[PDB]
RNA sequence: UGGAUGCGUUAAAAAAAAAAAAAAAAAAA
RNA sequence: UCAGUUAGGAACGAUAGUUCACCGUCAGAUGUAAUACGUGAGCUGGGUUAAGAACGUCUGGAGACAGUUUGUUCCCUAUCUACCAUUUAAAAAAAAAAAA
RNA sequence: CCUUUUAAUUGAUUAUGCUGACUUUAGUCCCGAUAAACUACAGUUCUGCUUAAACUGAGGAGUCAAGUAGGUACAAACCGUACAAGGAUUAAUU
RNA sequence: UGCGUACAUUCCUUAAUAUCUGGAACGAUAGAUUAUGAUUAGGUAGUGGAACAAAAAAAAAAAAAAAA
RNA sequence: GAGAAGGGAAA
RNA sequence: GGACUCCUUAACUUAAACUGAGGAGUCAAGUAGGUACAAACCGUACAAGGAUUAAUUAUGUCCAAAAAAAA
RNA sequence: ACACAGUCGGUACGAAGUCGACAAGGUAGUUGAUGG
RNA sequence: AACAGGUGCCAGGCCAACAAGAAUCCGAUCCGUGUAUUCCGUAC
């Protein structure tokens, strides 16, 4: 290796890296991180997004614990679990994953239902909201301390981000974590989703326990230890405004997207028009650039927050419709067909 | 025990580490800050009226009558504020410490039966 | 020599972020941008993976459709 | 200690409840019928 | 066409010197 | 003898387990004391304080001697303090979405 | 519930306690002796050591162990494997 | 000629069991708790009193106001 | 004005 | 078959938190204050419990640290 | 965290307004106490 | 209340070849051998 590289610690700096140094530069990074937003001068309405199923678990709850009965009962009363009870008294409240399912299913109804709403252009949404898909793999040969690094190296990423990350460490124990990733990938993308916007947002470890093997030595027998653990992945797939607002805003895009575009110009695949096509998201200067052009146009107030989510959106829905339109195209449909799978 | 362990667990809320749910360690931690609280609140009364003295005298000596003079002509005078309140009107309502400091003077500097003018002769 | 006491959560938490970024930074970041590199070439065909493995091929995938300007694909011959 | 205090607080959570199953009572079960047998032995024969 | 070391050669002067890693009227980042 | 803004320095051997010493050479500058008589998780193990064995001596003996001898496994992958080395940064991992 | 009783052997921060689980040391110690190629027009890499004849009238000069340790698909499976006349006079059939 | 400083059964709430605290008093269908009554209430070893320890068993889990 | 002999430093 | 301070002593090198006697005080088994910092010295109207009132105990009054120097 | 990692305390809104507000001002919503 | 077994869990009267209730009402989400009231059988 190089032998001069720069090598981080968290911890430690030369410059100077005591608490109180810590707390005015992470209010300086805080300060920067929130100015790099750029957000609508005008809009309609503040829609923020709720968990219907969560909200009522929790309704649920709170009355079993307010009125020691369930809701609508007037005899009997709330029985708490016990040692060795085979009867869940919330069974009828639905699981984690019923609860997906259903956020699933509200967010497809809303998708379908703004299509049909007047001055759905201009309104804010925030952060939060999509669909949500939880992935589990288990028997995983290694622990906590190394599962911890794989990751947290993929935590946040694009999906096809965090499979290009784990598929360069050449480690044999990772290909657990990518099959799990590929799986997953697999699946969300015949359920519909939109692979591109489908982010890791967070993990979770859980132990299920280690093998243990004598191991004979010259005063004592020790007790080798291979580990099983379990991997429980979250999948968000972002809403296009959300898309939006990353990629084209503050400029936080796949380097994946931007390694395919990348090779696409250097090998010729597209026109010459893509160059500036691509400009917000080529490279590092081309996004610092557009970042501060978008930024003085904002300022003088030329620049139109709504007007360009309206345009990269229907420039993405217009591009997958032509691909799936083309496809189909290929394989000799007929008309009456390729009209009825736009219904 | 010393301490019941329901007890325990719900004094150890808030602490670093194993403290917070191992009965052996939280014990320990336990016993040190209830014993702390105990000394400390039959402490505290004196750390109190320290703080109250040094305040009427900083209060006093802001109009040149020092903490133990007022002291001595209020009680002479049978006037019996005690600290926390003359404190309290020190930093909170100064025309009536002033007063108050003027009514201890005009007992302190009482004044000789026969006076003298030295001043052209 | 031993350990005179057990280190604690705290400590080892920190040591998890240390090593983290210690491994990040002298191994993962550097494979990683080797791997981004390589594939400016086309991909690696092992001989003994004829077998079972696709015939030889040079193009590299545009995974976002949405970006993508031009054809996806030609209409049935005829 | 903990774990009889646990199976105190559940039995004391369970044993006053009328109507209550087997599969409600887990490991309490002979115990809440027997009992509920001794609260219905006053009424025999009224 | 060269490398290291001393068994080889040179110096034994400067200390407000050689040198360094935080320009600081910025008093609540 | 007293005195410092305390400045530069004082070599090697025979017998010997030795320290302190004796003797020999060089030099012509005995130095002294402390630091757990500094330092064995840094080294050696010659003396010295286990099992064997021998001489002198004491008892009736097994045995013994602040008498003499010969032989006899010197462990530890360093957690903390200390010290010597060593260290991009505001950012160049991830995240940080306001106003109403 | 309450009441009365119970011989429950009835209250565990501690016996280098017992039976176990799970942390720290730590992602630290531990990796045995020599290795290459298998090819866009022929071939014979290098090294360590030397009983590697298997009918020539001769069971091929031993014992013992593997309670079947060199069969078989890149298998720590399934299946198969010790014939004292050695069965193929199989120079056959095609 | 002063002042600082430790101590409240001043206020409020509890406790006293090897025969002497009023109490041999006032009540009494099973003690409600003393308002300027007293002594008072640090404590190892030892000794003593009391309150718990969610369970089980028992042939006593509806004569109980108002509502249903 | 004192083992003021914890530190500063006072008539 | 305890420790230290004090008074009076025997032994000791008129030595030792040395040894051994006779009496008081603390500790032992007694917190919080002073005496610079882990028992034995000083002091207590000695600690059932709670509280943002008060008192000249020892002992202080330039600062660390509460507490005097009008005209 | 200086801390056997605890304990006792712990920030006192608006005037951030203004077509404001006894004796003098030289009009600043400024000022009155003070010769050796 | 030991008027045993089984029946989706606590049944004298649902089954169990010889007695006697598909008894009624009330039950968060299914069921009830459960609560309350009542009738019947028993030399079991």
């Amino acid at each position: 290796p190089n032998t001069k590289r720069r090598i981080r610690d968290p911890f430690w700096r030369r410059s100077g890296w005591w608490r109180w140094r810590q707390q005015e530069v992470k209010a300086m990074n805080r300060s920067r991180a929130f100015r790099r937003h750029l957000f609508p001068r005008f809009t309609t309405e503040t829609v923020s997004f709720v968990d219907a199923a969560e909200a009522e678990a929790k309704r649920f709850k709170e009355i079993v614990a307010e009125t020691g009965r369930y809701p609508g009962q007037t005899v009997n009363f709330f029985v708490p679990k016990v040692e060795g009870a085979k009867l869940d008294p919330f069974a009828a409240l639905p699981s984690r994953q019923k609860r997906l399912k259903l956020r699933r299913k509200a967010v497809r109804e809303a998708e379908e239902a703004e299509k049909a709403r007047e001055d759905a252009d201009f309104v804010w949404r925030g952060k939060g909201g999509g669909r949500v898909w939880e992935e589990r793999k288990a028997n995983i040969p290694l622990g906590k301390k190394k599962l911890l690094l794989y990751c947290t190296i993929i935590k946040g990423l694009q999906i096809t981000d965090a499979i290009d990350w784990l598929s360069s460490l050449c480690l044999h124990r990772v290909n657990y974590l990518l099959n799990l990733l590929n799986a997953s990938r697999k699946k969300i993308h015949e359920q519909g989703g939109d692979i591109s916007r489908v982010y890791v947002e967070s993990y979770m470890l859980n132990i299920q326990g280690q093998i243990k093997r004598p191991q004979f030595r010259l005063r004592m027998v020790n007790l080798i230890k291979t580990w099983k653990f379990a991997v429980v992945l979250r999948f968000r797939e972002y809403p296009m405004d959300e898309y939006f607002h990353k990629l084209f805003i503050l400029k936080h895009v796949p380097r994946s997207l931007t390694t395919d575009m990348r090779l696409a110009l250097a090998g010729q695949r597209v026109g010459l028009h893509a160059v500036r096509d691509w400009y917000p998201f080529l490279d590092s200067k081309t996004r610092f650039f557009h970042r501060k052009r978008l930024k003085w146009l904002d300022r003088t107030r030329q620049f139109d927050y709504c007007l360009a989510r309206r345009v990269f959106k229907s420039k993405y829905e217009e591009n997958c419709r032509r691909r799936k339109i083309q496809v189909l195209q290929a394989r000799g449909a007929s008309d009456a067909v390729i009209e009825e799978a736009n219904l | 025990m010393q301490i019941p362990r329901d007890v325990i667990f719900e004094v150890v809320r808030g602490f670093r580490g194993r403290s917070r749910n191992c009965i052996k360690i939280a014990r320990v931690r336990a016993m040190k800050a209830l014993l702390y609280s105990s000394i400390m609140r039959r402490q505290r009364q004196r750390r109190y009226r320290v703080f109250w003295i040094g305040r009427i005298n900083a209060a006093g000596r802001e109009w040149s009558f020092p903490y133990a003079w007022l002291a001595t002509s209020l009680w002479r005078q049978n006037i019996w504020l005690d600290r926390k309140m003359l404190a309290n009107l020190a930093e909170t309502e100064p025309a009536s410490f002033r007063a108050l400091v003027n009514e201890g003077k005009s007992v302190y500097f009482w004044n000789p039966d026969k006076v003298r003018d030295i001043q052209d002769l | 020599a031993v350990p005179k006491g057990k280190r604690s959560k705290h400590k080892c938490k920190q040591r998890q972020l240390i090593y983290f970024f210690d491994q990040f930074d002298g191994v993962f970041k550097r494979r990683r941008e080797s791997f981004y590199r390589s594939f400016y070439n086309p991909p690696y065909f092992s001989k003994q993976t004829e077998q079972t493995s696709l015939p030889p091929s040079v193009l590299r995938p545009f995974r976002f459709p949405g970006f993508w300007p031009g054809r996806f694909a030609f209409k049935m011959a005829s | 200690h903990t774990e009889s205090t646990r199976r105190k607080q559940q039995y004391a959570s369970i044993i006053g409840k009328q109507g209550l199953s087997k599969k409600r009572c887990g490991i309490h079960w002979p115990r809440y019928r027997r009992r509920h047998k001794a609260r219905r032995a006053t009424k025999h024969k009224a």
